[PDB]
C-alpha cells in the first residue's frame, strides 16, 4: 500500500538529512561556533538521531516475535540517549560559566571521561528495565480474529 | 602516645587551613616612580621599602594586591616568586611626555616604555592578563597648547602643534607587544575617578572565564 511506501520514503529523507548535517560538522570541525557547542557530544547526538529514524522501520510489515520484541526498547533507548546528551551538555556550560576560581582537572583525557560516562549512567536505568522485562515476560505475536468476524 | 596525636592534630589543622585557603587571588601593582601609587591606593581603600600587601575584601573572594615597585635592586632574581599571579596592574603617568628627565637627558616616557617591554617580554608571564592604568589625565588634557609632541615625539604628525587625543599614547603602548596578544584592559583614570575597582573585577572575571573556557575545551 502507498501508506507503507510513504512512511518509508520519509524515513529515507530523514536519514539523508542527518547524514548531510554530520558532514558539515566533520568538514567545518574547527570553526569557533562549531567548537562552541561540544563537538564530541554533538557527534554522538547525531548518531542517536540516526538510530531514532531507524526504529520506525520496525513497524512496517508482518509482525514477528523478534520484531515485536525489539519495537519499543530501541526507540526508548535512542530517545533517552538524545535527552541525556542534551542535559549533560547544558550542565557543563552552566558550570563553565558559573566559574569563580580557575579549573583543576588533573588529566586532560579523563577530563572528557565524565562527559561520556554521565550519558551511560543516565541510560543504565532503562537498559536495566528493558533487560529484566524481556527475560521475565517477553512480548510475542498474537493472531486475533475474535473482534471482527470476516 | 605523643607522636601520633601531635601529628594527627597538626595534619588536620593544616588540611583545614588549606581547604579554607581555596578562595584567594594575588595581583601585583608594578608601576613606575612618581605614578601616584599611594594616591591611587587611597581612593579604593577608602571604600569599595618593604613588600606590603593590601588584603581587599571583595565579594566571596579576598583579593591581595602586593606593592613591588619599591625594591631598588635586581628584579629577575626575585621575580620567580610571583608565578601564580593572574594579572599585572601596570601603571603609567601621561604627563611624562614633556616632563623631561636630566638627573641622562631622556624623557621618562622612554624609561616607562622600556620597563613595560621588559615586563611583558618575560616568558614566565604567559598565562596572566595585563591591566594598563593611565593616571593624571587632567594634565595631558589641559596643558597641550604649550607642549606639542611633534618634536618631543616622532610619531604624532596629527592636526597641528590643542584638542588633546590620548589615543596616540595608547597606540604607542599597545604596539609594544607581540602578535596574538591577549586583550589589554586600559581605562583612563584621574585623581578622584571612583570607577576603577569595578574595572578591575571586570578584567579579572574576563581573565578567568577566558582561561577556563580554554581548559574545558569549549573554546
Amino acid at each position: 500500500e502507498p501508506f507503507g511506501i510513504a512512511l518509508t520514503l520519509f524515513a529515507v529523507l530523514g536519514i539523508f538529512l542527518t547524514a548531510f548535517v554530520l558532514g558539515v560538522f566533520i568538514k567545518f570541525r574547527n570553526t569557533p561556533i562549531v567548537k562552541a557547542t561540544n563537538r564530541e557530544l554533538s557527534y554522538l547526538l547525531l548518531f542517536s538521531l540516526l538510530c531514532c529514524f531507524s526504529s520506525s522501520l520496525f513497524f512496517i510489515g508482518e509482525p514477528q516475535d523478534w520484531t515485536c520484541r525489539l519495537r519499543q526498547p530501541a526507540f526508548g533507548i535512542s530517545f533517552v540517549l538524545c535527552i541525556s546528551c542534551i542535559l549533560v551538555k547544558t550542565n557543563r556550560v552552566l558550570l563553565v560559566f558559573e566559574a569563580k576560581i580557575p579549573t583543576s582537572f588533573h588529566r586532560k583525557w579523563w577530563g572528557l571521561n565524565l562527559q561520556f560516562l554521565l550519558v551511560f549512567l543516565c541510560t543504565f536505568m532503562q537498559i536495566v528495565i528493558c533487560v529484566i522485562w524481556l527475560y521475565t515476560a517477553p512480548p510475542s505475536s498474537y493472531r486475533n480474529q475474535e473482534l471482527e468476524d470476516e | 602516645k605523643a607522636a601520633v596525636e601531635r601529628s594527627k592534630m597538626i595534619d588536620r589543622n593544616l588540611r583545614r587551613d588549606k581547604r579554607d585557603a581555596r578562595r584567594e587571588l594575588k595581583l601585583l601593582l608594578l608601576g613606575t616612580g612618581e605614578s601616584g601609587k599611594s594616591t591611587f591606593i587611597k581612593q579604593m581603600r577608602i571604600i569599595h621599602t618593604g613588600i606590603i600587601e593590601y588584603p581587599f575584601d571583595l565579594q566571596s573572594v579576598i583579593f591581595r594586591m602586593v606593592d613591588v615597585g619599591g625594591q631598588r635592586s635586581e628584579r629577575r632574581k626575585w621575580i620567580h616568586c610571583f608565578e601564580n599571579v593572574t594579572s599585572i596592574m601596570f601603571l603609567v603617568a601621561l604627563s611624562e611626555y614633556d616632563q623631561v628627565l636630566v638627573e641622562d637627558n631622556e624623557n621618562r616616557m622612554e624609561e616607562s616604555k622600556a620597563l613595560f617591554r621588559t615586563i611583558i617580554t618575560y616568558p614566565w608571564f604567559q598565562n596572566s592578563s595585563v591591566i594598563l592604568f593611565l593616571n593624571k589625565k587632567d594634565l595631558l588634557e589641559e596643558k597641550i597648547m604649550y607642549s606639542h609632541l611633534v618634536d618631543y615625539f616622532p610619531e604624532y604628525d596629527g592636526p597641528q602643534r590643542a584638542q588633546a587625543a590620548r589615543e596616540f599614547i595608547l597606540k604607542m603602548f599597545v604596539d609594544l607587544n607581540p602578535d596574538s596578544d591577549k586583550i589589554i584592559y586600559s581605562h583612563f583614570t584621574c585623581a578622584t575617578d571612583t570607577e576603577n575597582i569595578r574595572f578591575v573585577f571586570a578584567a579579572v572575571k574576563d581573565t578567568i572565564l577566558q582561561l577556563n573556557l580554554k581548559e574545558y575545551n569549549l573554546v
